[PDB]
């Protein structure tokens, strides 16, 4: 029988692997059951059996497809020296991803990184790291976090599949996802509301669960689903009695910071 | 039985490594069909030592988490502790247990997929599973590994129906152009083997989910953990019994993993590869210790890791020396920054990235090349081996002898590749023995202690240094502080130590010797550089930074 499941190119520019991570946690599908009966992830260097030119074949032949391909980009693209501080198999990551994006049938940024620039791009920004859009000019869909839970990278996938491209927020995020303010759904809100708060991580009001605003916290300006759903089925950061620290907010490495304040 | 060699002559680049974390390309040259000399060359840059300039001390961890997500949450870990130590600030018992506990979840998490999903492509042949009787893989099975109903006859066909199924669409997804497709002699398993590993990376899929769970309790998300403040922890609600009660039963779901399937694997697979305690090996190595009794200095965490601190050199068992930190540098000679950066301890650390071209043997890596006292040293589950088996410690004399015995191997065996890979399974299982006794301790005392964060201030000038023994091994962090703020961060991280370049005289890196002489069954299917590679766990993500 003539079979097809969906292509999807996975490329990794200037990232730190976490959101492949993250991918990987999901667990409605798990990876196996995507991967085995929805998709076809044709191109994924972090786990992909080929090395070197059969990697490289791999892709070409994926890339060349008569039925087309979704792409889903890791990291910032380095742009410095012509693209040069960042390569694979000898090309410029920036010169891959431009040639892939230009026949994908859509392009989805998993995280921070390559929807806007992330870490990378952080003041001086050493490597001259830019977003997909911001580098190519082409509209992508976001799905930012550092990383992203599963939930909202694997629902934005499925939900491409099935359904079409899903309402986005005016910097390309889901709306299903990225809809509502962390602070919207924090637990703790009825401390703020109260003006209940941590003086200290040490004080007997961190202790008590009380808010963490004065400690930076960047909910009531974070755009993500964080509270509601959780990570790893267990906990978020206020949760633990950290901070929200923005980072599903573009170029939140320098608008955030410092990350215990209120700047 | 001889190891398969062709008689290639001429030189291999293999790029991308894939199956690591970030961009690695290998180049070699081969006569005769084995590897004649090596370079190891990492293929980005992201300047996170540059970006952190300036910035507030706190801010650190933060950035320097993502230096990388497959060890997520070590280098927060790092940075927490050096601007600990450059402070002044003695964490509170329960935050060394928290954090010690977060670090033991990693190294279950971390090496369980290293293994299976990163690892196993190398020695198993998934095609081959197909051709296995799913009843012999049963009772091989019942006779290498404790019962478990995944191992059933049953279960092994379900997992060959899946896997047959998927080969006949036509789509071969993550095995396009696979090594092992149509056949390779350096494949040598039995078909029901390669069922039995099959199905458990199937597994494993699952399990690294609930290890990544387990983390999460106490670390507030994986990946990337947001629960480590200047002067301890903030996360109060993991000192309690009901998420320390779901944190053990977790880890305990992870550890029958472990122990049911990853050993038994490993010791099946290490088994049929004997040839491999022969290739790959190294001579010297090092670690900073990690799950130390007291973290309040750097020199007490050298001083008290359960996984001890030392430095071995031309593999000799019988003396392991004290770590000296001021020994430490890195050089640049052979690397992508400016002439005039070697020999730099990391408090006098320079990094001015200077790109030339590709494959230049003059420059030829992001990497740095950290050297010990002029000599290169390995890094990671083997080093923490030796060491420890060294100093008679006696989980690793256990379960190194265990290993030993099973195989027939002496200890001098484990200086290669299948050693290292050996040695990775070893103090996984360690980490697993010791999960309820770390748990007890700490439910014990945050029951009656809620101390989780000392206080501290901000000095105008100091100095620091977080030292971690991380899965990959011994990552340090090192800051100046000038003006209340950032004026130099240095990371010097296990991958820097095992995949950089050549150092200032010239002299190789544990992985470019570790690959010369390995044998090459097939130049254009190169899979004997991908086993040396893979056991070393490489991150270039960590190595550059
Ligand atoms: S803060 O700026 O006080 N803050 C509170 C409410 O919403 C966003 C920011
Ligand atoms: S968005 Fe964050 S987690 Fe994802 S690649 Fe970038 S730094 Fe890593
Ligand atoms: S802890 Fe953060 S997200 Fe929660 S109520 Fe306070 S400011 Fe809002
Ligand atoms: N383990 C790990 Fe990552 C590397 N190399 C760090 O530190
Ligand atoms: S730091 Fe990120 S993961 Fe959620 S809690 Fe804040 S948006
Ligand atoms: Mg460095
Ligand atoms: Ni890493
Ligand atoms: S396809």
């Amino acid at each position: 029988t003539a079979k097809h499941r969906p292509s999807v190119v996975w490329l990794h520019n200037a990232e730190c692997t976490g959101c492949t991570e993250a991918a990987i946690r999901t667990i409605k599908p798990y990876i196996d059951a995507l991967i085995l009966d929805t998709i076809s992830l044709d191109y994924q260097e972090t786990i992909m059996a080929a090395a070197g030119e059969a990697a490289e074949a791999a892709l070409h032949q994926a890339l060349e497809g008569k039925d087309g391909y979704y792409l889903v980009v890791e990291g910032g693209l380095p742009t410095i020296d012509g693209g040069q501080w960042g390569m694979v198999a000898g090309h410029p990551m920036i010169e891959t991803t431009k040639k892939a994006a230009a026949k994908a049938k859509g392009i989805i940024c998993i995280g921070t990184c390559s929807a806007y620039g992330g870490v990378q791009k952080a003041k001086p920004n050493p490597s001259q790291a830019k977003g997909v859009s911001e580098a190519l000019g082409v509209k992508t869909i976001n799905i930012p976090g550092c990383p992203p839970n599963p939930i909202n990278f694997v629902g934005a996938v499925v939900h491409v599949l099935t359904k079409g491209i899903p309402d986005l927020d005016e910097n390309g995020r889901p709306k299903l996802f990225y809809g509502e303010l962390v602070h919207d759904n924090c637990p703790r809100l009825p401390h703020f509301e109260a003006s209940e708060f941590a003086p200290s991580f040490d004080s007997e009001e961190a202790k008590k669960g009380f808010c963490l605003y004065e400690l930076g916290c960047k909910g009531p300006v974070t755009y993500n689903n964080c509270p509601k759903v959780l990570f790893n089925q267990v906990n978020w950061p206020v949760q633990a009695g950290h901070p929200c620290l923005g980072c599903s907010e573009p170029d939140f490495w320098d608008t955030m910071t410092p990350f215990y304040e209120q700047g | 039985k001889p190891t398969p060699q062709s008689t290639f002559t001429g030189p291999i680049v293999v790029d991308p490594i894939t199956r690591i974390e970030g961009h690695l390309r290998i180049m070699v040259e081969v006569e005769n069909g084995k590897v004649k000399d090596a370079w190891s060359s990492s293929q980005l840059f992201r300047g996170l030592e540059i970006i952190l300039k300036g910035r507030d001390p706190r801010d650190a961890q933060h950035f320097t988490q993502r230096a990388c997500g497959v060890c997520t949450y070590v280098h927060a870990l790092a940075s927490s502790r050096c601007v600990d130590d450059a402070v002044k600030v003695s964490i509170p018992a329960n935050a060394r247990m928290m954090r010690n506990l977060v670090m033991a979840s990693q190294y279950l998490h971390d090496h369980l997929v290293h293994f299976y999903h990163a690892h196993a492509l190398d020695w198993v042949d998934v095609t081959a599973a197909l051709k296995a009787d799913p009843n012999k893989a049963a009772k091989l099975a019942a006779s290498i590994a404790p019962a478990r109903p995944g191992n059933s006859a049953k279960a092994l066909k379900a997992v060959q129906d899946k896997l047959k199924a998927f080969v006949e669409s036509g789509q071969l997804g993550i095995f396009t152009n696979a090594y092992f497709l149509g056949g390779h002699k350096a494949y040598y398993l039995p078909p029901e083997v390669d069922l039995i590993a099959t199905a458990h990376y199937l597994e494993a899929l699952h399990m690294q989910v609930k290890a990544a769970s387990a983390m999460a309790i106490l670390g507030g998300k994986n990946p990337h953990t947001q629960f480590t403040v200047v002067g301890g922890c903030s996360n109060y609600q993991g000192l309690t019994k009901d998420p320390l009660a779901n944190y053990l039963a977790l880890s305990k779901e992870v550890c029958q993993f472990v122990n049911e399937c990853y050993i038994p694997d490993l010791l099946a697979v290490a088994g049929f590869y004997k040839d491999w305690g022969g290739i790959g090996g190294t001579s010297n190595y090092l670690a900073f210790g990690e799950f130390a009794t007291d973290d309040s200095s750097p020199e007490k965490h050298l001083a008290t890791s359960q996984f001890p601190s030392g430095v071995i050199t031309g593999r000799d068992l019988g003396k392991v020396d004290n770590v000296d930190l001021g020994a430490i540098y890195e050089d640049v000679k052979y690397s992508w920054y400016a002439p005039g950066g070697d020999g730099k301890h990391p408090y006098d650390g320079v990094t001015d990235p200077k790109y030339t071209k590709l494959d230049d043997k003059d420059h030829y890596s992001w990497m740095k090349a950290p050297r010990y006292k002029g000599k290169a040293m390995e890094v990671g589950p083997l080093a923490r081996t030796f060491i420890a088996y060294a100093k008679g410690q006696p989980d690793f004399k256990k379960v190194v002898d265990m290993v030993l015995g099973k195989l027939s191997v002496p200890a001098t065996a484990l200086h290669s590749t299948l050693g290292r890979t050996a040695a990775r399974g070893i103090e996984t299982a360690i980490v697993c023995a010791n999960m309820e006794k770390w748990i007890k301790e700490m439910a014990d005392s945050g029951a009656k202690d809620n101390t989780l964060c000392a206080k501290w201030e901000m000095p105008e000038e100091s100095k620091g240094v977080g030292l971690a023994d991380a899965p990959r091994g011994a990552l340090s962090h090192w800051i100046r502080i000038k003006g209340k703020k950032i004026d130099n961060f240095q990371l010097v991280v296990p991958s820097t130590w095992n995949l950089g370049p050549r150092g200032a005289q010239g002299d190789k890196s544990p992985v470019e010797e570790a690959l010369i002489g390995t044998p090459i069954a097939d130049p254009k299917r190169p899979v004997e550089i991908l086993r040396t590679v893979h056991a070393f766990d490489p991150c270039i993500a960590c190595g550059v930074h």
